[PDB]
């Protein structure tokens, strides 16, 4: 027994490319398509849900997961790496900051924290690079609202809106040409719907899609009442009907 | 591409594991040997090629016993096989120490199953070239099991493994129709005695040396128990009157 | 076993050189292009972001120079991931020499430091190198302004002005140029802005794509200052020197 | 205990330190140092446990020692002491820490100005104008309370020394065989072999 | 063929072979020759030393495990020096913690199991070296035949090595006669002499070149070399 | 609180003659004040001509013994039968118990 | 690639034969067993005249009753001349006296085959065999003067005489004739130095050629220069002699 | 966790991985060293390929191992540092026990100890370094020169030269140095040492440093004038023929 | 080059092979199995197919019970099956030990598919060939099926099939919700449910079972068993009057 793998299974080639992540982000590119546009306030992200029999319950299955009570991640790539890195960023935020500081670590933080994690996967003994890319959105006091997006690679960058997987050099002109910066969340959600349309081939309604956005403090979802500093959390999931209604005035 | 058979743990292209099948092989190859479930107990018996005359007449026992209550029989690479036995015996202490009970048959034979299963697990490890053939008395019944280089393993009426497996088998099947009540301890030991017989033709060059073993709940207790002496003659004859 | 897959990234060519290293060099080749340049009074970094987007947040980045220290800045070219990992064990050390002598890290030993941490992966561990190459901008009290640079294979070494990154070749031609050693900070400033200009691989060379940061000992005040250039701040200095 | 003193005068330091070394009943030396050069400019005394002692000495020489060649240059006193009082503070909760006092005086060749400081076993580091360790303070302190001035020559300091040295020969009960005093300055390290009656 | 399958001893071959432990075995026919053969009463070793020059000794092959057992090797010596020695702290552990001798047949077991786990796992290498383990415990005399392969088995006599194969023939047939010398050590060496020679060929042996062992009854494992079996010569 | 030693009494004496030596002790094993046995060897014979006793606390005695003549045959073992001279066996006497310098062998011992 | 410990169709060991072909590259190195004393000689061999040929150090003294001298990559052979040193002392620490000779060279065998990437018996961490044989040379009250010769594969002999080294074939079958159960110290000296000049590639003299003994007396000693210088001639001055 | 035999043995008896490693040493710098009859003196060559480096702050090519013991090296250089740092430390830790400094050859055999220790231990390369270490016995005049390489082999040389075009170098100094009267002063020693670079420099005033050890502590680097001025004096030598 | 297909590292492609051929590995035993919510229930069917006479029928299962309240079918080789179904018990019993309350199903379902994407990054670990289907009513989801697989990815479904044949069983399921417009039988025995899972097994793989050619796993409120051959028996006679 006994991992012998203890060396790279990701090293440099002749002309100067890192096989593995060249071939991670190929993985990345047949990825159901995903987005996120930065609003002045509040950020949207969101996907799509594509099933993989009409005896699945989509539901169960969340493309667009919360970090943190103000930070919300989406992917394209593989839904498996995507579940533990997820599970891995969590808990991170807990050990290297919650339990050090006592609040929720800042978005660009986080971020850097999933990205080393990444990034190991691309040097350590015996292991792939994470098969996937993130979009990352968040809202701490000192910084505002922003927007990331983390590749196999490791590396991140920070985007006004922007668009990963299958569709997104189409998706990404789109957005270039109706993104400004006033725009409102509500605007950017209207956005965010129709550059979503132009990837979904069958049905587009509030059950084929996954949308959540990074805005105001929900107090109606805290749990309780009691502490003037605690408000809510800024991460809320659009139901399945609060999308539809948006949809009717497409 | 190929090379899917030079690395243990590898999936070939239609999900196969060459390396626990070429251990198969390695199987096939060796001696035979039986198992024989009755309506109390199980029968051990397996065929000894006698290579030379310098080989001392009984004692190259290849039959072996876990704890008290479990006999295992092997055909293939007989160290592997031991080794098999080793981390079996250990199982069961470490089973009877927790739980004072002597270790159930269905119980042993997962842990001989997860314990081979994890050797086509991983590539730095050969998988068993053997199949082991094993069972016993237990609280509720009488247990007989065969495993395979695979980790696959099934609850049988009677089993057999090695050069003349089809034979036996065949010989089998039959005892399992004109028989559906039953059988007892006593007549399984002769029938066992006979079918290694017979399906010795397959490596009829060399002379053989007969070996059974039995657990049965009324004739041995419960415990397993070597057959020998006058008992063992019994059957040799019975063979050797029907072998013509 | 496993050897099969080894790529052996620390071993030697027929020639004696370093596989990997090579080749990790050749990745950094492909980098923006950075660069470092060294006055009298200060010392300056400039380094061009490679591939943009209209999207892209220009505010909240700083993907090339990163503050190791209050006196220590680098630039990156190549793996920013990688360069991450190296630059957050370099701030370690930094804060380790201050705790344990109550003085701020001599800018070689830093560097030192850092360059045997890449050596390492270099002789073992069989790990592919950091694909990162840095430039170091920082002052101590025993050599004031110093400028280095280490790549991939855990060497380094001081300059005057170096650039790292993608067409080193001639970005260094024209520095070694219009260099001298009487420089200010501003001529330097200017210089810079003006090799990365001529070296681009785009159509113009506009203020989103840039970073720049000088550490300068402001007269007033007698201490070190590092400043890294805001977008506007950047915007200025580019329509200034002259190329709107 | 042991005799621990130091003085920061104009432009230098002064290490006095008593010569005994006793084994329970017997006086087995007289004529030991209890001090080592860290380098060229910074001097060390100690005292304390019988083995730590000198271990603690000759380790800490043997890492500025390393440092110097290293880098090719002098770590400043302040530097050299910042270190050892992290070596004393990480020990003392350790399995086994060492009980060994120091003082460190040193001269800054780069702000041309003599230091002293003073460590405790357990890591407790403070500059002074002079210090000792142990009850050598308790009778010295008075004494160089009242006649310290910043400005003293060399000279005057090892006069206020001499002082206090005799104050501590007459009212301290052990006999700790006289003591060996040693000066730093811009020069280097160099050693008054003439205190046993100057 | 063969030249994929037989890397290391982790790999088996399609037909379901381990040529690593078959290569092993290789090194022991290409070792010097040596016989073991037992009685009732005393079990007997007899070793044919090989030397490299004229100038060079004979390679001792015959070692002691304890005072109630001992071995011959044929093969790499090292191997056999690891061997003998586990084998050498079995025996210890035995009279020290349970005061009783260690059976031959449960030291065989030992050796096998041993053996084993160098074919199973990757890094390792089988023994090269075979061995004839003889001795007198609680039920007589014994006779082992080790193999690198991990099998051991108990015969009455036997021998390998290079032309192992005359003496093996040659003790098939004085079976009924030997297998009855008890009482009689000097008669079952002669006979293990007669049997060494079966497979000479080259020259004739000598004083310093024959080596001899013996264990039985009232008979502590001893070794004979030199004139000690120049009156068997 | 478990104290893991005891005292079994008995005692030894050793002489030396010109060309012979001797190594006696009684026979008898106590505990307090009640007696074990009236017949328990005290002294042995190792091989190599060599007698050892080790009195005092006799499971620590009897386990020296027992590791010092088990050490002689491995002195044979790896250096083909030489003869443990009696003073090779003192010095290496004085390892086996230096070895348990920090839990000793309550045992006074003579060869 | 494949086991750094695998063996070849012929019931070998790779990388000990491969092993035994960087030893045949060493330099000559020849030792005389007589009954009163053995004889160690060594071609010194530089490889340029400004390399200070009596820092060349082929011949080591494990013990003052045993010595060895070292032939292929000398390189590896500094922890095997540790590991002897050490064990020679430490029997005597253990046992107040001299370390058999037999036993010191068993002992250095043993480090021979703890080699590979992880085979299953112990802790064998060393990537490689050594490259380097040795001669070691000794005396003890049991077995007299000695000779042996310690190889990368583990296993050792005893010699009569003995020699290893690019020209060891050659002056082994030279060996086989000179050799006799009666040669003195002086004879065995001059036998050594006779048969090093034949086969090294330079012309023998007490600066490139090294000789030393073992007399139960006064132990294992090197020769000096001028010691040797003068058994040089007084062998030029035999062999014209007819 | 990584212990892969890199260094093993080839069909023919060579290991590879040392004999590549020495290829590296071929290619670094040229560097040599003379040693007089009171002083020893080490000469190396600085590249060319890119300039406007800043020579106060970059990493010189002969080190101080300590107060009497100086080494420099050929190949490359990240490894040369590892080596460098572990005699340092060995240095200290020599003093701090056997209370006297390292003796040249001592310090020497070290050095070698380490490089062949990563020539036969798995997961590691062999060094792809060879170097000069030269100084004085603590308390003697009597000058030192060693030579050491990946293989692990070291040795004294009355002058010797390792790196790129050593052949050439050496050579010269085979029918240049006479051992019957080596360069009796620290002047004609420096001499004969530039001598020898200036085969392979072409012309290089900088392109050329050299350090002067003499005996009991005394080490000290000439700079580009006393060097050229050197380099002045030889280039008439010539020319007055 | 050629070895991207032995371990489990991206291929030019982005592939993975060795997950890929992990599932081909999943249809060696030939056999087929699905199953359906009842309206507080849930059942799995799975065939059995004993060919030698030799075997003792009784002990030919790919049903586990992982817990009182879990039951979990295969769909792969019996050796990576049992495997699976041991890891799974442990873990479901180590979580009540720990958090102080039953695992839920999509928990375990979860974490097993976690356990199965590891063996997707690193090396050493090669992916079970094995199918894991897991079933039960949940205290706080009710009737609940969750399906993982050797790629490391897991959902819960209305009903589901697993086999050589699995698509035919799916489209018939598929198209009886369509129509009956409700996502789970609607019945209140359990006894009904397995016949109608049982019914459109047959109409789907278009043959007929005897009482040894099936294997039923039930789970209800506190409890998931296995019914007997007669059991069974009972139920294919049910089905037997009507059709």
């Amino acid at each position: 027994m006994t991992d012998r793998y203890s060396f790279s299974l990701t090293t440099f080639s002749p002309s100067g490319k890192l096989g593995q992540i060249d071939y991670a982000l190929t993985a990345v590119k047949q990825g159901v398509t995903s987005l996120g546009i930065k609003a002045t306030n509040g950020v949207v992200i969101a996907t799509e849900k594509k099933s993989s029999s009409p005896l699945a319950m989509s539901e169960t299955l969340s493309k667009v997961s919360l970090l943190t009570p103000d930070i919300g991640a989406v992917y394209s790539g593989m839904g498996p790496d995507y579940r533990v890195l997820v599970d891995k960023s969590r808990k991170v935020a807990h050990t290297s900051y919650k339990r050090i500081y006592g609040e929720y670590p800042p978005t660009k933080l986080l971020v850097s924290e999933v990205a080393k994690i990444m990034q190991e996967a691309t040097q350590s003994g015996g292991v792939r690079p994470f098969g996937v890319s993130l979009l990352i959105a968040g809202h701490d006091e000192f910084n505002g609202f922003s927007l990331y997006q983390v590749d196999p690679s490791g590396s991140y960058f920070p985007w006004k809106a922007t668009a990963i997987g299958k569709g997104s050099v189409a998706a990404k002109t789109f957005l270039e040409k109706r993104w400004n910066d006033e725009l409102e969340l509500e605007d950017a959600i209207h956005i965010a719907l129709l550059t979503l349309k132009e990837s979904v081939e069958g049905e587009f309604n509030g059950d084929t899609i996954e949308l959540a956005i990074i805005g105001d403090e929900n107090p109606d979802l805290l749990g309780y009442t009691g502490i003037p500093t605690d408000k809510g959390p800024r991460f809320r999931k659009l139901t399945s009907q609060e999308i539809n209604d948006r949809l009717e005035a497409l | 591409g190929t090379g899917y058979d030079l690395s243990n743990s590898v999936f070939s292209p239609d999900g196969r594991n060459f390396q626990v099948e070429y251990a198969v092989k390695a199987v096939e190859n060796g001696t035979t040997s039986i198992g024989i479930k009755c309506n109390d107990g199980v029968v051990f018996a397996v065929e000894k090629l006698i290579t030379s005359k310098l080989l001392v007449p009984q004692k190259n026992v290849k039959i072996q016993v876990v704890d008290r209550h479990i006999g295992c029989v092997y055909s293939g690479l007989i160290p592997d096989g031991r080794h098999l036995v080793n981390r079996g015996r250990e199982e069961a202490a470490s089973f009877k120490k927790l739980y004072k009970t002597p270790i159930p048959i269905p119980a042993f034979a997962d842990r001989l199953g997860q314990y081979v299963q994890a050797h086509t697990l991983y590539n730095s490890v050969r998988p068993f070239g053997v199949s082991t053939i094993f069972g016993g008395v237990d609280k509720n019944g009488a247990h007989l099991y065969m495993l395979e280089p695979s980790g696959s393993y099934w609850g049988y009426k009677g089993a057999a493994t090695g050069k003349g497996r089809q034979s036996a088998k065949a010989e089998l099947e039959k005892l399992v129709d004109h028989h559906p009540e039953g059988l007892s301890a006593r007549e399984a030991v002769k029938q066992a005695a006979k079918i290694i017989y017979l399906a010795h033709e397959d490596n009829k060059e060399k002379d053989f040396e007969l070996e059974i073993s039995w657990c049965s709940l009324s004739e041995t207790n419960g415990l397993h128990k070597f057959v020998k002496g006058d008992l063992l003659q019994e059957a040799i004859d019975f063979a050797q009157k029907e072998i013509n | 076993g496993s050897r099969r897959y080894d790529s052996r990234t620390t071993i030697f060519s027929p020639e004696g050189r370093l596989y990997q290293v090579e080749y990790a060099l050749e990745s950094i080749s492909h980098a923006g292009t950075a660069i470092g340049i060294m006055a009298s009074d200060g010392i300056v970094l400039a380094a061009e972001r490679k591939v943009t987007s209209t999207l892209l947040e220009q505010d909240t980045s700083t993907e090339k120079l990163y503050k190791l220290n209050d006196k220590i800045a680098v630039a990156v070219a190549g793996l920013t991931a990688d360069a991450e990992i190296l630059i957050n064990t370099a701030r370690i050390h930094a804060q380790n020499y201050l705790k344990t002598y109550n003085e701020d890290i001599p800018v070689e030993i830093l560097v030192r430091r850092l360059s045997d941490i890449k050596q390492g992966y270099t002789q073992h561990g069989g790990l592919r190198p950091f694909g990162v190459s840095f430039i170091y901008a920082g002052y101590d009290d025993r050599y004031g302004y110093q400028l280095y640079t280490s790549n991939p294979s855990g060497n380094y070494t001081g300059w005057k002005a170096i650039s790292v990154g993608a067409n080193t070749s001639a970005a260094q031609t024209l520095l070694q140029m219009d260099y001298k050693d009487d420089m200010k900070v501003d001529d330097a400033i200017e210089l810079a802005l003006k090799t990365l200009s001529k070296t681009t691989d785009s159509s113009a060379l506009t203020y989103d794509r840039l970073e720049f940061a000088t550490i300068r000992k402001g007269a007033n005040d007698g201490e070190v200052y590092q400043k890294i250039f805001k977008p506007q701040e950047i915007k200025d200095i580019l329509v200034k020197t002259g190329i709107t | 205990m042991d005799i621990i003193l130091g003085i920061r005068v104009q432009d230098s330091v002064i290490l006095a330190s008593s010569k005994a070394v006793t084994r329970g009943i017997s006086v087995l030396k007289d004529s030991d140092d209890k001090t080592r050069q860290l380098s060229p400019h910074t001097l060390m005394s100690f005292a304390g446990e019988a083995g730590d002692t000198v271990q603690f000495a000759e380790y800490i020489q043997a890492n500025i020692q390393l440092y110097s060649i290293r880098e090719d240059y002098e770590l400043s006193p302040q530097a050299v002491s910042s270190f050892v009082r992290q070596e004393l503070a990480k020990s003392i909760r350790s399995r086994r820490p060492y009980q060994v006092n120091v003082l460190i005086g040193g001269y800054d060749k780069k702000k041309n100005k003599p230091e002293l400081y003073q460590i405790d076993y357990l890591g407790t580091k403070v500059e002074l104008p002079y210090g000792a360790h142990g009850y050598s303070g308790f009778y010295t302190f008075s004494l160089l309370d009242h006649h310290y001035r910043p400005d003293m020559t060399t000279e005057e300091g090892l006069d206020l020394l001499k002082l206090c040295v005799q104050e501590l020969e007459k009212r301290m009960p052990m006999d700790f065989k006289g003591v060996i005093v040693k000066i730093v300055d811009k020069d280097g390290i160099r050693q008054v072999d003439d205190f046993q009656a100057q | 063929f063969r030249n994929n399958y037989d890397g290391d001893t982790v790999t088996f071959s399609p037909t379901g072979r381990l040529f690593q432990v078959e290569y092993a075995l290789e090194a022991i026919k290409q070792g010097s020759v040596t016989v073991g053969l037992r009685s009732n009463t005393h079990a007997v070793l007899v070793a044919l030393k090989r030397n490299a020059d004229e100038l060079s000794s004979y390679q001792k092959k015959i070692i002691k495990c304890d005072e109630h057992m001992g071995l011959s090797l044929a093969g790499l010596a090292p191997d056999a020096r690891v061997l003998s020695n586990y084998l050498r702290q079995q025996c210890n552990y035995s009279s020290l913690v349970f005061n009783r001798k260690l059976a031959v047949e449960r030291a065989g077991h030992l050796l096998c199991d041993k053996a084993q786990k160098n074919t199973q796992s990757y890094g390792g290498r089988p023994y090269g070296v075979g061995l004839l383990i003889i001795g007198y415990d609680k039920s007589g005399a014994h006779l082992l035949e080790f193999q690198p392969s991990g099998n051991v088995t108990e015969l009455y006599g036997t021998a390998i090595g290079a032309r192992s194969q005359g003496a093996k023939t040659y003790l098939e047939r004085t079976l009924d006669t030997f297998i009855k010398i008890d009482g009689n050590p000097d008669e079952l060496i002669k006979a293990g002499v007669e049997a060494i020679s079966q497979s000479l060929r080259d020259e004739s042996l000598t004083v310093d070149n024959l080596s001899i062992a013996i264990v039985g009854k009232d008979t502590p494992f001893t070794i004979y070399d030199g004139e000690a079996v120049a009156k068997y010569i | 609180q478990f104290n893991p030693y005891g005292d079994n009494g008995g005692t030894i004496l050793g002489i030396a003659g010109e060309d012979f030596a001797v190594l006696a002790g009684d026979t008898r094993n106590i505990t307090d004040y009640s007696i074990n046995s009236r017949y328990e060897p005290k002294v042995f014979d190792c091989g190599d001509n060599i007698v050892m006793s080790a009195n005092g606390f006799a499971a620590d005695g009897d386990a020296l013994v027992k590791r010092f003549k088990n050490s002689v045959k491995w002195y044979h073992f790896d250096h083909n039968d030489k003869k443990l001279s009696i003073n090779s066996a003192a010095r290496n006497i004085q390892h086996l118990l230096y070895g348990k310098r920090f839990f000793p062998y309550y045992v006074h011992t003579i060869i | 690639d494949r086991g750094v410990s695998t063996f070849s169709p012929e019931g070998r060991l790779f990388q000990v034969e491969y092993s035994l072909e960087a030893i045949k590259l060493g330099s000559t190195a020849i030792g005389i067993a007589t009954k009163e004393g053995v004889v160690l000689g060594v071609e010194k061999r530089a490889t340029s005249p400004l390399l200070e040929s009596d820092s060349i150090e082929k011949i080591v003294e494990i013990d003052r009753h045993i010595g060895c001298a070292m032939s292929g990559l000398t390189a590896d052979a500094r922890s095997m001349i540790e590991h002897a040193r050490t064990a020679a002392v430490t029997h005597n620490l253990y046992y107040d006296e001299d370390i058999n000779v037999e036993s010191l060279t068993q002992s250095v065998c043993d480090l021979a085959l703890r080699f590979g990437e992880g085979a299953s018996g112990e802790e064998r961490l060393m990537s490689r065999p050594f490259g380097v044989a040795l001669l070691i040379a000794g005396h003890d009250a049991d077995d007299g003067y000695q000779l042996f010769h310690a190889e990368p594969s583990g296993t050792f002999y005893r010699y009569n005489a003995k020699a290893i080294g690019s020209g060891s074939e050659g002056a082994q079958a030279e060996l086989l004739n000179e050799w006799h159960s009666s040669l003195t110290l002086k004879e065995a000296e001059l036998l050594v130095l006779k048969i090093l000049k034949q086969v090294m590639e330079e012309k023998l003299d007490e600066n490139n050629a090294q000789l030393s003994c073992i007399t139960k007396q006064d132990g294992f000693k090197i020769y000096d220069n001028e010691k040797t210088a003068e058994l040089i001639k007084e062998l030029k001055e035999k062999e014209a002699a007819e | 966790g990584y212990d892969r035999a890199l260094s093993i043995f080839s069909p023919d008896g060579h290991i590879f991985q040392v004999e590549y490693a020495l290829e590296a040493v071929k290619r670094g710098t040229c560097a040599v060293g003379v040693k007089g009859k009171n002083c020893v003196v080490l000469g190396c060559e600085r590249r060319s390929t890119l300039k406007l480096q800043d020579t106060r702050i970059t990493p010189s090519k002969v080190s101080k191992i300590d107060s009497h013991v100086v080494l420099s090296f050929s190949g490359l250089n990240a490894d040369s540092r590892i080596l460098i740092e572990k005699a340092r430390v060995e240095a200290q830790s020599h003093r701090l026990t056997l209370e006297d400094p390292v003796t040249v050859e001592y310090l020497t055999r070290y050095v070698a100890g380490v490089q062949q220790r990563y020539t036969q231990s798995g997961g590691v390369r062999p060094f792809g370094v060879s170097t000069l270490i030269a100084g004085f016995d603590p308390r003697d005049d009597e000058p030192k020169l060693y030579q050491t390489e990946p293989s692990g082999i070291y040795s004294s040389w009355s002058a010797q030269t390792i790196g790129r075009n050593s052949k050439t170098v050496r050579e010269f100094l085979e029918k240049n140095y006479d051992r019957k009267e080596p360069p009796a002063t620290v002047e004609e020693c420096v001499k004969l040492t530039v001598r020898s670079l200036l085969e392979v420099v072409q012309t290089g005033a900088k392109n050329i440093e050299i350090t002067v050890v003499k005996p009991d502590s005394d080490i000290v680097a000439l700079s580009s004038e006393e060097i050229n001025q050197y380099v002045t004096q030889i280039e008439q030598e010539k020319q007055e023929q | 080059a050629g070895y991207d297909r032995h371990i489990t590292i991206f291929s030019p492609e982005g592939r993975l092979y060795q997950v890929e051929y992990a599932f081909k590995a999943t249809n060696q035993t030939n056999i087929n199995s699905l199953a359906v919510r009842g309206k507080d229930c849930t059942v799995v069917i799975s065939q059995k197919k004993v060919p030698d006479k030799l075997l003792d029928p009784t002990t030919v299962s790919y049903i586990f019970c992982i817990s009182r309240t879990i039951g979990m079918v295969v769909n792969g080789p019996i050796p990576d099956a049992r495997n699976a179904a041991l890891r799974a018990k442990a873990e479901a019993a180590e979580f009540r030990y720990k958090y102080g309350y039953d695992m839920p199903c999509d928990v375990l379902a979860k974490r097993m598919a976690n356990l199965s994407q590891i063996y997707t990054q690193r090396a050493y670990m090669r992916p079970l060939g094995v199918i894991l289907t897991f079933v039960s009513v949940d205290e706080e989801l009710g009737p609940s099926i969750y399906k993982t697989d050797p790629a490391g990815y897991y959902v819960g479904y209305k009903a589901t099939a697993t086999g050589p044949k699995q698509q035919e069983i799916t489209t018939n399921l598929e198209n009886h919700f369509k129509k009956s417009k409700i996502d789970h039988i609607n019945e209140e025995s359990w006894e009904k449910v397995v016949e109608f899972a049982i019914t459109h097994m047959i109409d789907a793989l278009g043959t007929e079972f005897s009482k040894n050619d099936l294997e039923v796993g039930v789970a209800t409120k506190d409890k998931f068993f296995t019914l007997s051959a007669e059991n069974i028996e009972e139920r294919l006679v049910a089905i037997a009057e009507q059709d």
